[PDB]
RNA sequence: CCGGAGUGUAAAAAGCUCCGGGAAUAAGGGCUGGGCAAGGCCGGUGGCAGCCGCCGCGGUAAUACCGGCGGCCCGAGUGGUGGCCGCUAUUAUUGGGCCUAAAGCGUCCGUAGCCGGGCCCGUAAGUCCCUGGCGAAAUCCCACGGCUCAACCGUGGGGCUUGCU
RNA sequence: GCCAGUGGCGAAGGCGCCCGGCUGGAACGGGUCCGACGGUGAGGGACGAAGGCCAGGGGAGCGAACCGGAUUAGAUACCCGGGUAGUCCUGGCUGUAAAGGAUGCGGGCUAGGUGUCGGGCGAGCUUCGAGCUCGCCCGGUGCCGAAGGGAAGCCGUUAAGCCCG
């Protein structure tokens, strides 16, 4: 099978029409950063789990 | 707000306020107090016999255009008149005057009134003891 | 306030469905029933099994344990389930296997009759046995340890292979699906 | 009186004032022709 | 699939990959966010889609516009498409015509394709195979308010047409609900039971749960 | 007024897993919020929680690991038997073993699924999923 | 856990001495009564709607 | 089905076993515009007659009345009338609503009632567990047996009785 | 009267010249006290616009009824001229209103932005003013608004959202 995205902020399994987005780590590289809908519209912090750079 | 008694203590308040408006469900109160038994001219019963006192006709309500026929009718077991609508095409001719005649329901919505007819709600189902379908369609002439 | 026997087949919600309409049309024709009071028969039989299964999947034991054991010996001794099944093989059934089970049918196999319809004749005519028992009734459903002794009457002139008809239906020996 | 928005609208109606005017003059007639005449 | 890969020319860049042959399979193309303005790119990712059969047309409407000079009318058509494993979408197409209106709805349900968790999650199957939803789940569009449960296999879709429509072209077999509101609007009720199928990937799970309820996001 | 501090406990719970928030603080803390949080912790829908103590009835500082739906309290608190859990968790729950009821108990806060395999019925006075 | 948690005062006790006998004594800032000194009935804080207004402090402390 | 013999029966009849004769002796009721399965058919009437559970059809081309042909549903039954449940989350504990749709007392105060902050100790009334005695039989579920199967009956297991103790 | 405001006070009704006296309630500040004393409230009570009534006063303006002049086909009206009750005071009764935020009260949670009233804090400026400006806290009162909600309009930390009554 396939995995499943999941947020890095809300750790909510991202769903198949959702307004998310996904784009490598700055400052780190190396890492997905994953974040939902909610979390962009509602500006909520999110955090590299391999560095711990925050970002909006 | 949060509805009414939501307390583990509260089943009498909350069985008081069910039957309160219980009492404004009106099929409940027709039921309970039988308004209907005592309205009724047919006294709760699904059929009724009746004398034919005359036959008469009946203007549809508002856009249809017709003169539906029927039967003011003398019923016995308490002597009260009610008009019944006789169904079929000669069924006015078939049908005769101080003859016994069995009384249904029209159908219709609330027991009551069906179609363009404004106010009628009984049938005409049986003349002399012979279906006013069969007569109308033929078979099984009258008696009288 | 007393018992008043009550009907064991079950009516449809709505009477008609295109749908089920269809899917009946086509059942009563390959199995030769009379009556849609019949088919319904065998689809409320089936849905007892079904709600039994239900309620043992959700149930506890001591009791419901028995259940669960006598439903799948049932199910075993009547054909429509092999003795290593289980609940969710139940659920897993279907009405053509019950139909499958009655005595119409399987006469229609083991090479008896030709036809369903004529099957449905033998028996009511009187020249099924089923174990030495001569049986009328074509919606009787077989026991899977009776099935191999289903045979003409002794007292049939089909049991004379000389029978014209006899002839015929072995002329075609087929069987399988029916 | 009890009363009712509802009633108050005007879209098939009379106006509400008027109605319970009405209403009131034949109680008065009533409730003087019950007690005493 | 080959045969319309051939006409087509993509003018997205999700289209160039599929042509391309990059993004081979629908559980590329959806949880990342992208824009799917092909129906193109739908048939060839799911060729079944495609046929007239795993299309199902749910309600038509006449609907009218006045204008001095009287009655303009348009066609209002709720379609329907799906594989009937785990891919169903759910189209409008407005046209002067039904045809026009037909075509256009099955391109916008193309293009709002869908993916759903499968499985059995109700108290008396246990079966851990998806026929059913594998959790209870509820969907709103208008007033109407659709809650689906799991179903033991068997039991067949408790559900009004249009749900029994969209859950056989999402491949769900088994299924009760309980509706309220104004189900006679077929609009909002397909729009509502599609909703609670794509609730049913909101919904949050535990580790062992996918193997106990039988959880499959798309095909088995 | 105030009433049921683990009703507005949880409600909380709620609203900031819908909202994405990492971290709650339930404010008149009990011993029955910390139970209720212990069990949440070990059936895995929160992370960790700690006790702050002020003058008051004390703060639960509590992290969140998005693995909450629905959280509430069964506020009539409902005696069950040890054979009626079935029907409580059709009520509450989507799924057979999908969440979990808590379950006071004279042997404790317990789970309904701990209390079935220890034979014991109580009072349910919460649920989540 | 900003600013609510452990809702803490503003108010500070502070030490101050009178500038007539010079003795040191212990106050509230948000005084809601004259406070006097306890040897030579000076006032050192006259009370206001908040922060008391603070005569004699001219070596003064806060706790 | 007809006739006959045995058994059956308190006697009889039915049933059962057998003999003989012979496809003979045996299908309707409703619907047919949409709800709702089934007619771009025909003839008649012509806002009349009539149908119509609701929507609605009918005023000269009527698939909606009457009839013929056809077809659909069920079928030894099928329709009509009344009643109850369901539909109905239109009585809402589960599980409804109260700005504008029915609906927040004009506002406040307070009696009963209901709801009630946190910790410790106790009691153990509710609550939970286990166990004793009861809650008739029939009825309900299941299996197994006997009437050809079934229905029916019996054996056994379980449940039911609001429970009480 | 102008000042006079999406201003303030009040449970609501409602409350505007100034001065003095009596008096109610709220906000803020508070390492003050008490120590759950709380919420809601059937029934019950109190307050309650205008109008009306009883009695007694007063009566400028306005003014139902009425009286006249016009208008009009008519005009039991709208317009004009007058005018009684009434409007004011005292003491009582009445206890109704689109008495409306058409939104019952309490408590907890769910982004905020921008005003404004009051208190407080901290800074800066000052004509050194119970002054001005900025920011922060609390409480009020408004607009906007993402998410969310809803049939929608619209609501949206002053919810018509989630929860507890
Ligand atoms: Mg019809
Ligand atoms: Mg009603
Ligand atoms: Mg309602
Ligand atoms: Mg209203
Ligand atoms: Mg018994
Ligand atoms: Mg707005
Ligand atoms: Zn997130
Ligand atoms: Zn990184
Ligand atoms: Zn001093």
């Amino acid at each position: 099978k396939f995995e499943v995205p999941v947020c890095t902020s809300c750790g909510k399994e991202i769903t198949p029409r959702e307004h998310a987005t996904h784009f490598v780590c700055p400052n780190c590289g190396e890492a997905i950063i994953w974040r939902c809908e909610s979390c962009r519209v509602l500006s909520v912090p999110y955090k590299c789990p391999k560095c711990g750079w925050e970002g909006p | 707000g949060k509805k009414a008694p939501y307390g583990e203590f509260a089943g009498r308040k909350l069985k008081l306020k069910r039957k309160k408006f219980r009492w404004s469900d009106i099929r409940y109160k027709r039921r309970v107090l039988r308004l209907k038994e005592k309205s009724d001219p047919l006294e709760g019963a699904p059929q009724a016999k009746g004398i034919v006192l005359e036959k008469i006709a009946v203007e549809a309500k508002q856009p249809n255009s017709a003169m539906r026929k029927a039967v003011r009718v003398q019923l016995i077991k308490n002597g009260k008149v009610v008009t019944a609508f006789t169904p079929g095409d000669g069924a006015i001719n078939h049908i005769d005057e101080h003859d016994e005649v069995i009384i249904e329901g029209i159908g219709g919505p609330k027991g009551g009134s069906m179609g363009d007819i404004p106010g009628i709600r009984y049938k005409v189902v049986k003349v002399n003891r012979v279906s006013l379908k069969e007569l109308v369609k033929g078979r099984k002439e009258k008696p009288r | 306030d007393p018992k008043r026997q009550r009907k064991k087949y079950e009516t449809p919600s709505h009477p008609w469905i295109k749908e089920r309409l269809d899917r009946e049309r086509v059942i009563m024709r390959k199995y030769a029933l009379k009556n849609k009071k019949e088919l319904w028969r065998h689809e409320t039989q089936l849905k007892e099994f079904r709600r039994r299964a239900r309620r043992l999947l959700a149930a506890r034991g001591k009791q419901a344990e028995v259940e669960r054991v006598q439903l799948l010996q049932r199910l075993n001794r009547l054909g429509l389930l092999p003795a290593d099944a289980v609940l969710d093989d139940v659920l897993s059934l279907t009405v053509e296997d019950v139909l499958d089970r009655r005595l119409q049918t399987i006469v229609y196999k083991k090479g008896l009759a030709r036809t369903p319809r004529q099957a449905r004749q033998l028996i009511v005519h009187g020249h099924i046995e089923v174990n030495g028992q001569i049986i009328r009734s074509p919606g009787y459903l077989v026991l899977k340890a009776e099935e191999d002794t289903i045979t003409y009457s002794k007292t049939s002139p089909f049991a004379r292979e000389s029978h014209p008809e006899r002839m015929v239906i072995e002329q075609a020996k087929q069987g399988g699906e029916a | 009186m009890k009363r009712r928005p509802r009633k108050w609208k005007k879209k098939g109606r009379m106006r509400w004032k008027w109605i319970k005017k009405r209403i009131r003059r034949l109680k008065k007639q009533r409730r003087k022709e019950r007690g005493l005449i | 699939s080959q045969r319309v890969l051939e006409e087509w020319e993509p003018r997205t860049k999700l289209g160039q990959l599929v042509k391309a042959g990059q993004i081979t399979d629908i559980h590329e193309i959806f949880r990342k966010g992208y824009q799917i303005k092909e129906p193109e790119i739908v048939d060839v990712l799911l060729p079944e889609v495609n046929m007239r059969e795993n299309q199902e047309v749910l309600d038509i409407a006449l609907t009218v516009r006045m204008t001095d000079s009287g009655r303009r009318i348009r066609f209002r058509v709720l379609a329907a498409v799906g594989n009937r494993d785990g891919y169903v979408g759910l189209g409008i197409g407005h046209g002067r015509e039904v045809g026009i209106a037909i075509r256009k709805a099955i391109n916008y349900a193309k293009m709002n394709i869908i993916e759903i968790k499968r499985g059995c999650g109700s108290w008396e199957c246990r079966c851990r195979r998806p026929h059913s939803i594998p959790f209870a789940v509820e969907g709103k569009e208008g007033s109407v308010r659709v809650k689906l449960m799991p179903g033991p296999r068997g039991l067949g879709l408790v559900i009004g047409d249009v749900g029994k429509k969209i859950l056989s072209l999402a491949g769900v077999q088994d299924v009760w609900s309980q509706s309220l509101g104004e189900t006679r609007t077929t609009v909002n009720f397909a729009k509502a039971v599609f909703n609670a199928l794509y609730n049913t990937n909101r919904v949050a799970i535990q580790p062992g749960m996918e193997e106990k309820y039988g959880i499959v996001v798309g095909r088995e | 007024t105030l009433l049921d501090p683990l009703a507005n406990a949880l409600s909380h719970i709620t609203n900031s897993e819908r909202v994405g928030k990492k971290e709650v603080y339930l404010k008149p803390a009990s011993k029955l919020m910390g139970e209720v949080l212990r069990v949440m912790q070990e059936n895995g829908y929160i992370g960790e929680f700690e006790f702050i103590d002020d003058g008051r009835a004390g703060i639960y500082r509590v992290q969140l690991i998005g693995k909450i739906n629905k959280a509430g309290a069964i506020k009539p608190r409902f005696p069950v038997k040890a054979r009626e859990y079935e029907a409580w968790e059709k009520r509450f729950l989507p799924a057979f073993e999908f969440g979990i009821l808590i379950v006071s108990t004279s042997q404790g806060v317990m789970t309904h699924k701990e209390a079935i395999e220890k034979g014991i019925g109580g009072r349910l006075i919460a649920y989540v999923y | 856990l900003p600013k609510n948690l452990i809702p803490m005062p503003k108010s500070r006790f502070l030490r101050v001495k009178c500038i007539d006998c010079g003795n040191e004594q212990i106050v509230f800032s948000n005084p809601s009564t004259t406070v006097r000194c306890l040897v030579c009935g000076a006032t050192l804080v006259e009370p206001t709607g908040g922060k008391g207004i603070l005569k004699a402090k001219v070596l003064e402390v806060l706790e």
